[PDB]
């Protein structure tokens, strides 16, 4: 299994430093270059910086050059970046991918394996956990029609949140929406699931928060007024 | 540097249809482009290297071609496997780009959206804050509107909206919408109303409360 | 000489040539080669 899993993602603010590291296995590191290439989430998929089989040569993208330098360790079979003057920019996902050889030129095959990615967020606001709201069954229709309930997850930071009904014995019909950065600065982000109204009352529905960054944990029960 | 620009950005098809995603660089790349195909939150896939390779194990449905600047990623048969957003990139010279990217989505029958609307929770209020939210379940086209009405009053910059991925199974989006507004302001009017238009809809929806009932 | 992020290959555009020097050899040349250059660093022991 060729695999390449990031480490050191994280909430830093700016100014601040972080090395990610990606170990890799299933092909002789030393062998290749690697690369790390960045989604940021509005923006899209861009090139960070590049290391030679021997990581003596090393590119990187102008807006990184002073601040990222790129590194390896072939016993270790690790690559790192580490970052320095980050700045609100450069939040994005770091994926360590495999690349292709350059010398191939004008058939480059392009990067073959990547990583999972690594979050890191650059932003003044400290980690706070979540604020756990129920959304109440409200309708105007007879029952027996289906009722939309759910939990309103507000102000936390930084990313992830996890979120899950009755412990996962809850899937269909789940919508938990991706967050959304509020002017305060906070993430607000609200899970809903459509039930049968019949099932108002006779059926418990737990919504499950997790928020490891706060190490926070709540479980709120959605009950109709 | 060389610039790749993809078109289209976005574009529906349905199952089995022939989709073809182009790029064009600001310069001759040669041969030195590949595709990759990325899921949401996860991370890219190579599925065609030297223009028109296929990668290890990637489906026989890709294919790629290109000559001079022009590339075209065609995919023969699409599935709903493939809903993802495809970008080129260019190896040739330094630094590496990629294009913007263009996000596939199923084509499917059009649905008309559920509407919910959800007062604040008395707990909620405790804080400062009010938030009403309004959900708009299952519907396809994507492209939906929302309006926020306080006692039939339009609301300007106080709204927020998330829209979900494309559903697994029913290939259907759904989307939120959070009007947000000082504990003092909401106490001060009584009707709050979401009103809202999708191309399923042959008249207007919408869902209110009493503030006090 | 010209500052480039170009192509690795030679970028299109265009650019004149000027003469530095001129050196009377005199010789009878059929052939060239070029001379790279090495470059060790911290890390490499400087081994050949």
């Amino acid at each position: 299994e060729v695999q390449l899993v990031e480490s050191g993602g994280g909430l830093v603010q700016p100014g601040g430093s972080l090395r990610l590291s990606c170990a890799a296995s299933g092909f002789t590191f030393s062998s290749y270059w690697m690369n790390w290439v960045r989604q940021a989430p509005g923006k899209g998929l861009e090139w960070v910086a590049n290391i030679n089989q021997d990581g003596g040569e090393k590119y990187y993208v102008d807006s990184v050059r002073g601040r990222f330098t790129i590194s390896r360790d072939n016993a270790k079979n690790s690559l790192y970046l580490q970052m320095n003057s980050l700045r609100a920019e450069d939040t994005a996902v770091y994926y360590c991918a495999r690349d292709p050889y350059d010398l191939y030129g004008d058939y480059g095959g392009t990067f073959d394996y990547w990583g999972q990615g690594t979050l890191v967020t650059v932003s003044s606001a400290s980690t706070k956990g979540p604020s756990v709201f129920p959304l109440a069954p409200s309708s105007k229709s007879t029952s027996g029609g289906t009722a939309a309930l759910g939990c309103l997850v507000k102000d936390y930071f930084p990313e992830p949140v996890t979120v899950s009904w009755n412990s996962g014995a809850l899937t269909s019909g789940v919508h938990t929406f991706p967050a959304v950065l509020q002017s305060s600065g906070l993430y607000s982000l609200s899970s809903v699931v459509t039930v049968p109204s019949s099932s108002l009352g006779t059926q418990t529905y737990i919504c499950n928060v997790n928020h490891k960054p706060s190490n926070t944990k709540v479980d709120k029960r959605v009950e109709p007024k | 540097d060389i610039q790749m620009t993809q078109s289209p950005s976005t574009l529906s098809a349905s199952v089995g249809d022939r989709v073809t995603i182009t790029c064009r660089a600001s310069q001759s790349i040669s041969s030195w482009l590949a595709w990759y195909q990325q899921k949401p939150r996860k991370a890219p896939k190579l599925l065609i290297y030297k223009a028109s390779t296929l990668e290890s194990g990637v489906p026989s449905r890709f294919s790629g071609s290109g000559s001079g600047t022009e590339f075209t990623l065609t995919i023969s048969s699409l599935q709903p496997d493939d809903f993802a957003t495809y970008y080129c990139q260019q190896y040739n010279s330094y630094s590496l780009t990629f294009g913007g990217g263009t996000k596939v989505e199923i084509k499917r029958t059009v649905a008309a959206p559920s509407v919910f609307i959800f007062p604040p929770s008395d707990e909620q209020l405790k804080s400062g804050t009010a938030s009403v939210v309004c959900l708009l379940n299952n519907f396809y086209p994507r492209e939906a509107k929302v309006q926020w009405k306080v006692d039939n009053a339009l609301q300007s910059g106080n709204s927020q909206e998330s829209v979900t991925e494309q559903d697994s199974k029913d290939s259907t989006y759904s989307l939120s919408s959070t009007l947000t507004l000082s504990k003092a302001d909401y106490e001060k009017h009584k009707v709050y109303a979401c009103e809202v238009t999708h191309q399923g809809l042959s008249s207007p929806v919408t869902k209110s409360f009493n503030r006090g009932e | 000489h010209t500052p480039i992020n170009l192509v690795r290959d030679l970028p299109q555009g265009f650019s004149a040539l000027e003469p530095l020097v001129d050196l009377p050899i005199g010789i009878n040349i059929t052939r060239f080669q070029t001379l790279l250059a090495l470059h060790r660093s911290y890390l490499t022991p400087g081994d050949s």
